[PDB]
Formats: C-alpha cells, sequence, structure tokens
RNA sequence: AGGGGCGUAGUUCAAUUGGUAGAGCACCGGUUUCCAAAACCGGGUGUUGGGAGUUCGAGUCUCUCCGCCCCUGCCA
RNA sequence: GCUUGACUGCGAGCGUGACGGCGCGAGCAGGUGCGAAAGCAGGUCAUAGUGAUCCGGUGGUUCUGAAUGGAAGGGCCAUC
RNA sequence: UGAGCCUUGAUGUGUAGGAUAGGUGGGAGGCUUUGAAGUGUGGACGCCAGUCUGCAUGGAGCCGACCUUGAAAUACCACCCUUUAAUGUUUGAUGUUCUAACGUUGACCCGUAAUCCGGGUUGCGGACAGUGUCUGGUGGGUAGUUUGACUGGGGCGGUCU
RNA sequence: GAUGGGGUUAGCGCAAGCGAAGCUCUUGAUCGAAGCCCCGGUAAACGGCGGCCGUAACUAUAACGGUCCUAAGGUAGCGA
RNA sequence: CCAUAGGUUAAUGAGGCGAACCGGGGGAACUGAAACAUCUAAGUACCCCGAGGAAAAGAAAUCAACCGAGAUUCCCCCAG
C-alpha cells in the first residue's frame, strides 16, 4: 500500500472545504516515489518507496543509518 | 567630443551614487568654476507628479541667509499701503500709471505684489505678467493687506516655487559664495517648507530624489 | 549539501575541496557514482587526517633528503682508482658504476642515476664538480678528486 | 465591488492623440449622354455622451457626471 | 429681513399596539436664533417617503485588557 | 529569445520663426591649437527640412540676445521627460547537446519446470513523462437539496409593505 | 513579498511625547498558465429556414425586387 | 569473479474461537434546525486491527500568578 518505507507515512483524512465551507470527505496521501538508493556497504542499489519528505532525511542522516532502524521494524529489501 | 572644461565636470563628480548633505555641500563649493558668480540651482524630483489636478502645490518662503537674485518689487496699492510699501523699500509703487508703464514695457522689476483692490489692475495685466510668471497669487502670500510686510518679506532672500508637469522642484537656494553651513540651513528650511504643502492622497514618497547643481557645476545628490 | 570532492569534477575544483551544491546532484550522482563524499563533520575529520598524514610523509621524504644531502654535501671529497687511468691523458672515463661506488663509500648511497654528470662523462684528469639530486628540490654538490692507478 | 472599455452629422464609423472631427448612405441640386438609369461632383447634415478643471489655446490630457460594456467578486 | 431650534441632556402625564414597537407632550438643564419686548423655535398644514436581529465597517471613549506593562479583541457613544 | 532598471547616445515641426526650438530652472553669457570658425560625406536618420560630430584638413574664433514667438533656442547647464538605441544588472520562455535520477507494456541472461515478479546486461527515451501538495478552469459524470402563500378546488392571472 | 501602516521598547526627554534594534500584526509591488474576453472554422455538431413595402397589357398575384428583424428566413419532393 | 538473490534442512513462535469492557484505523444517514447547505445527529451506528483482566493514561519543555502547587486515572463541585 501507499506506506512510506522511511518515515512512516500513510494516507489520512480530510475535508474538502468550499466559498460555503461545505465539507466533503477526501483523502490526504504522501508524495511517495520509488528510488534506488545507493548503499555503499553492500555496493548495490536498492530501491525504496519514499516520500519526498523522506529524501530529505536520508541525506541528513546517513544511508546506513536509516536503514539499521527500518531493520528494527523488520522487512524485506 | 567632450572638451576638457566639460570633462573635469564629470570627473569631480560621480553622480551615480548618492552623497550625503555634508559632503554634497564640500561638492558644491569646489563646483564653482566660471568667470562670473554663479547661483545654486536645486534640483528636486518629487515622487508626486501633477498631472492630477487637485496634486499641485504653490508656496513661498522667505530665507534668512538670501539669494542674491534680483528683488526690485513693484507693487499695485492704494493709500496707506503705498507709503508702506515704499517705507518698506518697494522701488515701484503705482497703480494705473505703473500698469501703463509695464503696457508700454518698462520692466525694470522681478517681483510683482498686489493689493485685493489692486487685483483688478493687475488682472488686466494677465496678458504680459501671466506667460512670466509675475501674476501675483494669493497661494504664495504675494496679494495680502499687509504689502509692507510682503515687501519685507520678500526683498531679502524671498524664494517662490511651482510644481512642473513631470513633477521636478527647480528653485535657488544661493550664491554660490554662499559658506557651506548657510546653504544647508537654507536648503533645509526650503525642506520642510515643502514637508508642510505635500498633500495627502499622493501614495508616494513626497520626494523622488534631491540634488543641487551650479550653473556648470554637476549634480550632487542629497540624503 | 556540502561534500568533499574526491576528484577534479567539472569546474567544481579538484581532489579536496568543500563547496556548497544542490542537493539531489550529490544524493544521485557523486555518490553512487564514488566520485565525492558528504563532508560531513565525521568524514571531514578523516579526511583532514588522512590529508595530514600525506603532508607529514612528504615533510620527511624532504626531511630525509636534506640529510643525505648534507652527509655529502659537506666536502665528502671521494679520491677511488679504478683502471690504469693516469693524469695527463686520463684515458679512460668514471661512470654511472663506478662513481656511484665512490660517493657511497660503503655508506652514503646514492642512486647512479643521481650522477648527473653535466661535464660530458669527465674524461679529462684534474679537479671535477659533480652535483646529485638526491631530492627533486634538493641541489646537492660534491667534490671529485681524480687519482692514477 | 475591483481592473480593463465605450457613448462624433438623421444612417454608422474613421481618426486627430493640445494647434486640425472626415467618410458612409439618405436628401436636394449640378454634371454625363440623342434620352433614361447608372455613375461623377457641389452642397445642406456636429457641442467627438455629458460636466468641470489644465491650458496661450484640449472633442484630445486629467478629474471626473453618467449611460451602456467586457472581464473579473464578494457570508448585514 | 435676519438666521440654523433640522439644538444637546432630559421629561410630569397621556395615546395606540398581543408584543417588538409607534405616536403626542407641558415643563427642566445647558447653550442658541429671531424679535424692542411679551414671546417663538427640539424641522416642514397634518396624515405615506420605509426594513428588526445577527455579521462586518468607521469615528469617539480612561469601560475592559486571561502573569504584569501595553496591545489585540470586546464594551459604550456616534455612525455605515 | 524574453520582459527590467543602470548608464550613455539619440529623440523632440501646432505656428511666428533661428527652426527637427521636449520639461523646468540655472544662465549673460558664450567660449576655447587641448583639433576657433571653418573645409572634406563619419554621418545615419529625418519633415528630407534638418540633426550629431570616422576623423583628416585650417588655426580663434565661437556664440545668451531682438521682432513675432507658449517661447527663445540640441549657444548655457543639473539631469531628467518622450521617442527610443546601445550598454551593465535579473527572472524566466522555448530549442538543443547530455546522463547520472526517472521511464521502458524494447532485446538478452538468471532466479526458473514461469508471457507474473525480481535482479543483471543492453538499447531507447529523459530531466520530460509520470506522481504528490497547492492552485485556476471545466464538470447532471455523481451527490445533497431548494423550487412561497393568499385564492368561492387548484393552476394561470392578480396580490403580499 | 516591493512598499506602506500599526503594536511593543532600548534610549532620549522634568513629562508631553519621540523612538533604535529585534520580534510581531497587516498592506500586496513584481512574477504567473489554462480559462474567459477576443479572431477564425464547423450544421449526416445541437439547432434555425419571419415579418414589411412596391411591382405584369383588366382586376388579382408579385416573379422583379426593395425594406426590417435576423444568422438566414423552406429548395427538391410531398401535402386537408 | 567474489558476493547477493535464491534454495534445502533444523529449531522455536504464530495461526482459530470467544459476551461485554479497552486502544487504534476507517466512519454514516435518518433526525433536529418546525424547509434546508454551515451546524446538529456524531466521531454515534457500523467496519477493520490489536491487547488485557482490566485496558488506556502516567512522573511536567504542567499549572498557577509574583503566593504557590507538584505523575496519571476516577467521583462530587466549580457550571449550564
Ligand atoms: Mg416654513
Ligand atoms: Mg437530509
Ligand atoms: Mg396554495
Ligand atoms: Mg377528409
Ligand atoms: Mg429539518
Ligand atoms: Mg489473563
Amino acid at each position: 500500500s501507499r506506506v512510506c518505507q522511511v518515515t512512516g507515512k500513510r494516507p489520512v483524512t480530510g475535508n474538502n472545504r468550499s466559498h460555503a465551507l461545505n465539507a466533503t470527505k477526501r483523502r490526504f496521501l504522501p508524495n511517495l516515489h520509488s528510488h534506488r538508493f545507493w548503499v555503499e556497504s553492500e555496493k548495490r542499489f536498492v530501491t525504496l518507496r519514499v516520500s519526498a519528505k523522506g529524501m530529505r532525511v536520508i541525506d541528513k542522516k546517513g544511508i546506513d543509518t536509516v536503514l539499521a532502524e527500518l531493520r528494527a521494524r523488520g522487512e524485506k529489501y | 567630443k567632450l572638451t576638457k572644461r566639460m570633462r573635469v565636470i564629470r570627473e569631480k563628480v560621480d553622480a551615480t551614487k548618492q552623497y550625503d548633505i555634508n559632503e554634497a555641500i564640500a561638492l558644491l563649493k569646489e563646483l564653482a568654476t566660471a568667470k562670473f558668480v554663479e547661483s545654486v540651482d536645486v534640483a528636486v524630483n518629487l515622487g508626486i507628479d501633477a498631472r492630477k489636478s487637485d496634486q499641485n502645490v504653490r508656496g513661498a518662503t522667505v530665507l534668512p541667509h538670501g539669494t542674491g537674485r534680483s528683488v526690485r518689487v513693484a507693487v499695485f496699492t492704494q493709500g496707506a499701503n503705498a507709503e508702506a510699501a515704499k517705507a518698506a523699500g518697494a522701488e515701484l509703487v503705482g497703480m494705473e500709471d505703473l500698469a501703463d508703464q509695464i503696457k508700454k514695457g518698462e520692466m525694470n522689476f522681478d517681483v510683482v505684489i498686489a493689493s485685493p483692490d489692486a487685483m483688478r489692475v493687475v488682472g488686466q495685466l494677465g496678458q504680459v505678467l501671466g506667460p512670466r510668471g509675475l501674476m501675483p497669487n494669493p497661494k504664495v502670500g504675494t496679494v495680502t493687506p499687509n504689502v509692507a510686510e510682503a515687501v519685507k518679506n520678500a526683498k531679502a532672500g524671498q524664494v517662490r516655487y511651482r510644481n512642473d508637469k513631470n513633477g521636478i522642484i527647480h528653485t535657488t537656494i544661493g550664491k554660490v559664495d554662499f559658506d557651506a553651513d548657510k546653504l544647508k540651513e537654507n536648503l533645509e528650511a526650503l525642506l520642510v517648507a515643502l514637508k508642510k504643502a505635500k498633500p495627502t492622497q499622493a501614495k508616494g514618497v513626497y520626494i523622488k530624489k534631491v540634488s543641487i547643481s551650479t550653473t556648470m557645476g554637476a549634480g550632487v545628490a542629497v540624503d | 549539501m556540502q561534500v568533499i570532492l574526491l576528484d577534479k569534477v567539472a569546474n567544481l575544483g579538484s581532489l579536496g575541496d568543500q563547496v556548497n551544491v544542490k542537493a539531489g546532484y550529490a544524493r544521485n550522482f557523486l555518490v553512487p557514482q564514488g566520485k565525492a563524499v558528504p563532508a560531513t563533520k565525521k568524514n571531514i575529520e578523516f579526511f583532514e587526517a588522512r590529508r595530514a598524514e600525506l603532508e607529514a610523509k612528504l615533510a620527511e621524504v624532504l626531511a630525509a633528503a636534506n640529510a643525505r644531502a648534507e652527509k655529502i654535501n659537506a666536502l665528502e671529497t671521494v679520491t677511488i682508482a679504478s683502471k690504469a687511468g693516469d693524469e695527463g691523458k686520463l684515458f679512460g672515463s668514471i661512470g654511472t658504476r663506478d662513481i656511484a661506488d665512490a660517493v657511497t663509500a660503503a655508506g652514503v648511497e646514492v642512486a647512479k642515476s643521481e650522477v648527473r654528470l653535466p661535464n660530458g662523462v669527465l674524461r679529462t684528469t684534474g679537479e671535477h664538480e659533480v652535483s646529485f639530486q638526491v631530492h627533486s628540490e634538493v641541489f646537492a654538490k660534491v667534490i671529485v678528486n681524480v687519482v692514477a692507478e
């Protein structure tokens, strides 16, 4: 499903407003993108479904550090 | 193209950048390079544009330092005001005879002052005095019952100003030989009067730029 | 996205030059191709450490260069003899082989290559001025006395 | 509301852009031919919506007094 | 002819409405105008010319001001 | 190839006239082998009336200055205004040459007894496409509703203070 | 987020007041595509195919029109 | 090419059921407003996930107001 593998961002629900404030249910989905991240230690490309906000944290945290937290959650690669 | 006289003028002043009053007045004193004594020529640009009728400004200011610019005063008045005008030093005082002298072409005066009763006679001179801007106007204080004061107030260094179509102010604070400190006071006194004259609707910086120049001198910006 | 260069990528500079550059550029190109590494505190200290390491290496190779230099520069004149060369017509030359051993004197070894013999191949007999180049910037000097057999 | 726009002879529409408002067709005349009609002219048609400024002087620029507009816009 | 009473604060007592309300009012206080004064003037001979509340806008105001000093906002007055 | 300013050059005919006489002061000056006037095309533009000055030539002349003219002059200056032209400064708009993101429902290899999927190789495309947030337009495609009362029944007509 | 307006206060002022810097409330210059306005095309696209006036050797009628509305006013064929 | 993916064993663990209570992910409409859009109904009904005997919450970047209080939960007031 539409879940970020780094930040865990998932679709959330809200209201479409209007000039009359009429509220209709809607969904907010993350800005997810499938990207192939280069992991130096394995000298390989690993593809991750990440949000645009997740991309920013990868530079700040390091490619190895973020993957270590994902392994704590436990998943396939 | 440019001669040596003109090139040294622009070499002394670099007008591409702004200058402060202290520096500007120093530059003005070094720009006085002419055979005859020069007069400071004001070059102040107003953000407000006279293209709107109601935004026009007419004003007057008496300067203690003075300018030196000829101040021969012709006065249109009768009775006690004629004696008071003569006692105040008016060079010419009369009514119909002086108006007819003006019609005959005797224009040996620089400033006309009229009493409101004399406006009937001065109105006939509108074809002559109007195009030259010599016509007395109440908004500049040259139409007053206190004729003696208007003759006084003038004489020394009373200066006039009227906005043009391009919304620019071209007055004269005084002669170039005047001391820098006095000239700074002269322009400063002028500047406060302009602030009072400013209207309200004008949604723009009252002054678009302040510059000073002499007869052949370059324009130095004032800050 | 601060990153420390590892080579002379385009106009960014040369190896070892931290420069500010748009995130995407390095996030996917410099690093997955190995052309650079983020100049992060941790990485930058290692970088500067390696830098200073090689810097002290250069210092030593040039420090030990002046060592060899002085060792043989100050006098250290040689007078080894070999073939039937005497005076007048010194007959044969002294070349890379014998000369190296001479100045070495079983000690100050100077490679036969460095034995830069400027004045031809030193055929005439007499005082001769021979220089050595222990290091590229070091300009060493030696005097050689040739004597008969 | 806010930003662009327009109101010249009975017929509409050009302009000038401060100095200087024509053409259109309708009408009456005059030409043209042996004669008619068509054509070609003369000419009678105006305050440039209106009002006031600015001006040496503006139908022209400005302020606008409005009508008629196109775009756009707001919870008594 | 001269003027701004088309005044401000009030108001005994009444009228008419289910009510919201609407209408009339001598007199009182402060300041006016016209009269020499007595006096008259709180719009127009009278009865139609009109729209509640909420919300928002404007001016005024020592009323309020979420620790305190301000301020925002609110209240009151004038008013759209 | 855009739109800016910055500076510079150039541009200012209702007319009278000096006439290619912006705007406003300053201004009696002006003015100058440093190229006096000149003289020769540097002139291009323009009203073809005029204007500025490749540069060479000559060496002190040059010019506020009537009249009308708004009017006194690209004789005099700040420097600006219009017509602008070049010049310096900034965002973008397409086009292209890329690959490295990304795409491949192109080929090939492997997982593999596999027209899925994944990985690899390669080709093509490529900073597009596509997707997310925000946003303008469109949208009976799909919803939630409204669509008054009096009234010789109702509607229609009329009426509502 | 150009510019302008407010709030606050370091400070200066007997205090009236002024007001640095910072923070903050707001004003919205500039940029900005489609769309709309605008310019064309398209009816085996959805659709539309009227009035007025004059005019044939008698009348009549109006081809021959003219005129207005309009975008343009019904052809062939058929028709109580 | 190492590797990696993959593959084969061996150990453990989980699978389902069950009343309500609990936490979380989704989430109405009828109705009320004497209509009806904001609003109400209602984060209710319902669906889904997970856990326990309880769950959840919990040891101040909390309140107070210049005095002080000292985690969370629950009850009565404050208070319609
Ligand atoms: Mg009356
Ligand atoms: Mg309903
Ligand atoms: Mg009914
Ligand atoms: Mg029948
Ligand atoms: Mg209801
Ligand atoms: Mg248990």
